[PDB]
RNA sequence: ACCUCGGAGCAGAACCCAACCUCCGAGCAGUACAUGCUAAGACUUCACCAGUCAAAGCGAACCUCAAUUGAUCCA
């Protein structure tokens, strides 16, 4: 029996009567390019994508954030052409390019990159680690405003904080310095949250470093509702990603639901839901910045368990499921002598009635 | 197989299966796989290890030789320096 | 499978030169 | 079993225990013509002794 | 006495392995060099 | 009896990256006959076109992790040409910074025989190794 | 309790503390467990044997770990 | 058939699962290794705009690798 | 009578041995092999023949 | 004339299927010497004998071909 094809089968638009005049696959690289763009395209038949590909809804994610400024593409393109034409006109780049001795300042490229198109890439990184799906249950934004944070270790050196960095708790035991490039008249807000830090329930976040009503870049007079307490990544719990996020407070708002006393290290008070928190307080403002890092267990984590948090430290551990074995059969055949050892519980011997 | 002898009228076990097999008290019988001492040069490593490993027996051929043997060979034996002590008994067997 | 609409999707000899 | 048999009182701990006192107590059978030259102690029972 | 004389015999030959091993690779290289010398005449 | 002392038996972490960082996640084995080896968690792909050069780290599911591009204005303002060996070593050096920024310490990159023999890719391979990224993973853990 | 044990000398005591930070309790007691065998005597046997092996060595994946520590160290070139 | 999604291959071209779960069959594109000359030169003879497919078995991992469990509250 | 099967012996005196095929015309061979006792690659020399094939 | 083994049609599409039915072949060869040791889980020439695939671990590097062959005792 045969059935017609539901959709248009491949290699159908082509014609077989004309075969020699057609242009051939010159190289392996041309084939895989055709194969790859074919793969990203959809197909009606059952494929690898519809089994192990996240099940994103067809509707685009909602993001009422800061739109881009209206840059004049005409003048912007002309200024770009002014830069490359004088670059090619220079004399020293010819030798340096063809002798392979040139380089580039990394931090300078980083500085101009994060101002030009960084927030789109940081948005891409955010959804990869799962910041948006865990925070807003899918809704996204674009952190247009840059954001730099550092942990002052001693006085000479410091640990930076950017998207996807590891941070030690010993260096994160104090408060960090923050800069977010705003002089801009109105207020701002900042908060530090841990997504997977909670242990009693999923989709619950803690809060370690909250500041509100910060006029301008200066951070000192910004009042704190939730005072500082470092995180506590337990041994064996794995890795916990700590998230910076920042909003554009257009006008001052009170904090009654959110107001907390002197720190007192009560996780029942520290825990809440960012989803409902955004729906109540943040209807006047919108996201402006974002960053995050990762933390792990260390000696200072053990210190705060016994001394600061006033509780016993937990000790988790990853346990795999047991190795599967089939149902026993009292007369095996063509199996090694250790068929019994695969099912015996006690490795030691024992004698029943003697 | 020689159900009643002539001098005493009792079953008689042939020493063939004694040299070939071994009993565990649960009723199981094991054996060394054949061809494990011939033409090892041509065999792949996966084959010769499969031959070196022991193998149990089906219930039928186990039942067949069980009819042959006598009750003396079926008793419980507590040997010393015997690795088969862990296996004479059975554990966690349902149906 | 033959009865299914996906039949003839993997065949490739009808493109290349026959010899 | 040794803890069990003394609790039953068939073999007295006041006197020295022996294979004779054991087999007189019928603690375990023995078949010397079946080539068993005695009896071993077994670690199973370390508790409650 | 049986395990001692064989173990020290193994230890004796053990110390001799790196010298003969270095000679072993040189044999294959001398056969490699001799291969190029002969097949050039075959060509 | 303390609220802070209250702890559940099981701890549920909703981070898929937690397992691979612990070397516990499963890497897709198979495709031995097919060229791109699925035995990875983070793969890089180079696209050396006749106009620009691209490099992007991607996850096993085909999702992009981080990208570096010669089309980006921030990178090309300081190059003479968008495809020279200088571009391949420079894009490799800046990608090493990005991988180290995004916590990507290990990753996979399978070049073809001609791609590996190319001096540009060799200097590209030398770039992130100096930056502090190695093109190898540890073997999986399980028993 | 570790620090109270007079039968252990001073340099051995803190050596066990810093090298076995995982097992110490909040109250300061070192906790140790073993469940390999069904016999509590044999369980107590290898328990003190591990303790004996610990004090002896005190009196005397990591490849991946040091890589990231080197990666973290070459990332933090930053002055105030 | 051809492997995929935790399905190894033996020397006798037999497919075998590596993870515990459900089996699935699909059809995807086939790109050989450069060493497979008969398959590499084949795709070069093909014309651009046309692509060949092949069957692929795929095992769906049912259960996760494991679970984080409390060991001691000290 | 093209090939010939030959055994080799451990020069360390351990007694580990195996077999491999050899051409009837080719000269004596000396190759490395992983001895399970010595537990590293060590040179074995083949001594005599066993059977033709 | 044949007696064993492998491939194709009969047997078109999961498996199997005979005829003194129609054809082509095999009783080797080549390259390494980790062609090392162990181990989860399964198939199996319709029984058994056999024949097969192999995760992972120790220890290391950084097999192709299709049949390509033979049990027990004994030496
Ligand atoms: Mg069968
Ligand atoms: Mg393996």
């Amino acid at each position: 029996r045969r059935t017609p094809p539901l959709g248009p089968m491949p290699n159908s638009d082509i014609d077989l009567s004309n075969l020699e005049r057609l242009e051939k696959y010159r190289s392996f690289d041309r084939y895989r390019r055709r194969a790859e763009q074919e793969a990203q395209a959809p197909h009606w038949w059952r494929t690898y994508r519809e089994y192990f590909g996240e099940k994103t809804d067809p509707k685009e994610k909602i993001d009422i954030g800061l739109p881009p400024p209206k840059v004049s593409r005409t003048q912007q393109l002309l200024e770009r052409k002014q830069a490359i034409q004088e670059l090619r006109a220079n004399v020293e780049e010819e030798r340096a390019a063809r002798l392979r001795t040139a380089s580039v300042p990394l931090d300078a490229v980083r500085a101009e990159w994060e101002r030009t198109c960084g927030p789109y890439h940081k948005q891409r990184l955010a959804e990869y680690y799962g910041l948006y799906r865990d925070l807003f249950h899918g809704a996204t934004f674009v952190p247009r405003v840059p954001l730099h944070v550092a942990y002052a270790v001693g006085e000479d050196d410091l640990m930076p904080v950017y998207c996807g960095n590891e941070v030690t708790p010993t260096e994160a035991a104090q408060a960090p310095e923050v800069t977010y490039e705003a002089e801009e008249g109105s207020l701002w807000t900042l908060l530090l949250t841990s997504l997977d830090g909670h242990l009693l329930e999923p989709d619950a976040e803690y809060l370690h470093w909250l500041l509100t009503n910060i006029p301008g870049n200066r951070v000192a007079e910004g009042q704190v509702t939730c005072p500082y307490l470092p995180p506590f990544p337990a041994r064996g719990s794995g890795i916990h990603r700590l998230a910076f996020l920042l909003f554009k407070q257009d006008q001052p708002i009170d904090f009654s639901e959110d107001a907390r006393p002197s720190p007192c290290y009560q996780l029942a008070q520290r825990t809440f839901r960012t989803f409902d928190f955004y729906k109540k307080h943040q209807e006047t403002m919108t996201p402006a910045g974002l960053s995050f890092f990762q933390c792990r267990w260390d000696d200072s984590v053990t210190y705060i368990f016994h001394q600061l948090l006033d509780m016993r430290e937990p000790v988790f551990e990853f346990v795999r499921p047991p190795p599967y074995h089939p149902k026993q059969k009292r007369f095996p055949h063509r199996q090694p002598l250790r068929y019994l050892d695969r099912y015996r519980d006690s490795h030691e011997p024992t004698y029943g009635i003697y | 197989l020689t159900y009643f002898s002539a001098r005493k009228g009792k079953r008689k076990t042939v020493k063939a299966v004694i040299d070939r097999f071994l009993r565990l008290h649960c009723g199981l019988w094991v054996r060394r796989k054949a061809g494990y001492k011939k033409k090892l040069w041509k065999k792949t490593p996966a084959r010769k290890k499969r031959l070196r490993e022991f193998v149990f027996c089906n219930k039928t051929q186990s039942k067949l030789l069980d009819k042959m043997t006598t009750s003396f060979w079926k008793r419980r034996n507590w040997y010393v320096d015997d690795p088969y002590q862990k296996y004479h008994d059975r554990t966690n067997l349902k149906v | 499978y033959k009865t299914k609409p996906t039949h003839g999707i993997g065949k490739y000899k009808h493109l290349i030169k026959a010899e | 079993r040794l803890q069990y048999l003394i609790d039953l009182g068939r073999v007295d701990p006041s006197q020295p225990i022996d294979l004779t006192q054991l087999v007189n107590g019928r603690g375990v059978t023995i078949q010397p013509l079946k080539r068993d030259y005695g009896v071993q102690l077994v670690e199973e029972g370390a508790d409650t002794f | 006495q049986k395990r001692r004389e064989r173990e020290q015999h193994i230890a004796e030959c053990m110390a001799k392995m790196p010298q003969m091993i270095v000679n072993w690779q040189q044999q294959q290289r001398e056969n490699w060099e001799k291969a190029q010398a002969d097949k050039e005449r075959r060509a | 009896p303390v609220e802070n002392e209250a702890v559940a038996p099981e701890f549920t972490n909703r981070n898929p990256r937690n397992l691979e960082l612990l070397s516990v996640a499963r890497k897709e084995r198979g495709w031995r006959t097919v060229f791109p080896s699925r035995e990875f968690w983070h793969r890089l792909r180079v696209i050396r076109t006749q106009h620009h050069v691209e490099a992007l780290v991607e996850h096993q599911n085909g999702k992009v992790v981080v990208s570096a591009s010669t089309r980006e204005w921030a990178i090309k303002k300081h190059l003479y040409s968008t495809r020279n060996v200088v571009a391949c070593e420079s894009i490799g050096r800046v990608l090493a910074q990005r991988c180290l920024e995004a916590g990507i310490n290990f990753m996979v990159y399978q070049p073809t025989p001609w791609e590996a023999a190319s001096d540009s890719m060799k200097r590209l391979q030398s770039a992130m190794t100096e930056g502090g990224v190695v093109l190898r993973e540890p073997q999986r853990i399980y028993e | 309790h570790l620090a109270t044990a007079e039968w252990i000398a001073e340099p051995v005591r803190q050596k066990i503390a810093i090298t076995h930070k995982n097992k110490i309790n909040r109250l300061g007691e070192l906790i140790l467990t073993s469940e390999s065998s069904r016999y509590q005597f044999r369980n107590l046997a290898d328990c003190l044997q591990k303790i004996r092996d610990m004090i002896t060595e005190a009196s005397q994946k990591l490849h991946r770990i040091r890589i990231e520590n080197m990666n973290r160290e070459r990332l933090r070139q930053k002055r105030i | 058939w051809h492997p995929g999604a935790h399905v190894g291959v033996g020397k006798n071209k037999c497919l075998y699962a590596l993870e515990e779960g459900i089996v699935r069959y699909t059809k995807e594109v086939y790109v050989p290794h450069p060493r497979n000359t008969e398959a590499v030169d084949l795709i070069t003879r093909l014309p651009k705009g046309a692509v060949l497919y092949k069957t692929f078995v795929h095992v769906v991992p049912a259960k996760p690798e494991g679970t984080f469990k409390l060991v001691a509250m000290l | 009578s093209k090939n010939i099967l030959v055994r080799m012996v451990s020069e360390a005196g351990t007694g580990f041995c195996f077999n491999t095929k050899r051409n009837r015309l080719r000269e004596k061979l000396t190759l490395l092999h992983y001895d399970p006792v010595v537990k590293q690659r060590v040179l074995f020399v083949e001594k005599k023949k066993i059977r033709s094939l």
